[PDB]
């Protein structure tokens, strides 16, 4: 799996 | 210490942006982001609040930073990218979208993202 953009910590 | 004191504003800023208060989240990690500076994950998260407040303008260089800090996150080269392409540098964000390729192959960002820059 990959990487999503739209998040924070 | 230090360390504790920089995840303090990054802990503050991510319960203003879980409420939707994108600008309360920005304001905490400019504080963690000016106590510190050397942490990635702090602009990388005041560049979502910019992004998702549409200042693409001011989301694009705090994304640069993370990608100065750090230079292999995935989601800054990705968030950066995004910005980009509704600030209109689109040529400039099929080059961060390529670059998210190379951190994570197969990304399903950046195919797709970079497959957005062709709907001429």
């Amino acid at each position: 799996d990959t990487s999503r953009m739209e998040e924070v910590d | 210490g230090p360390h504790m004191q920089a995840i303090s504003e990054k802990d503050r800023g991510n319960g203003f942006f879980k409420e939707g208060k994108y600008e309360r989240a920005i304001e905490c990690y400019t504080r963690g982001i000016a106590a510190d500076g050397a942490n990635a994950l702090l602009p990388a998260n005041r560049a979502m609040a910019y992004l998702k407040i549409q200042k693409y303008e001011e989301a694009e260089k705090d994304c640069t930073q993370a990608i100065l800090l750090d230079g292999s996150y995935s989601k800054a080269f990705a968030r950066r990218g995004t910005a980009r392409t509704f600030l209109g540098k689109l040529n400039e964000a099929k080059q961060d979208f390529e670059t998210v390729l190379l951190l994570e192959p197969g990304n399903k960002q950046a195919v797709t993202e970079l497959s957005k820059i062709k709907k001429k």
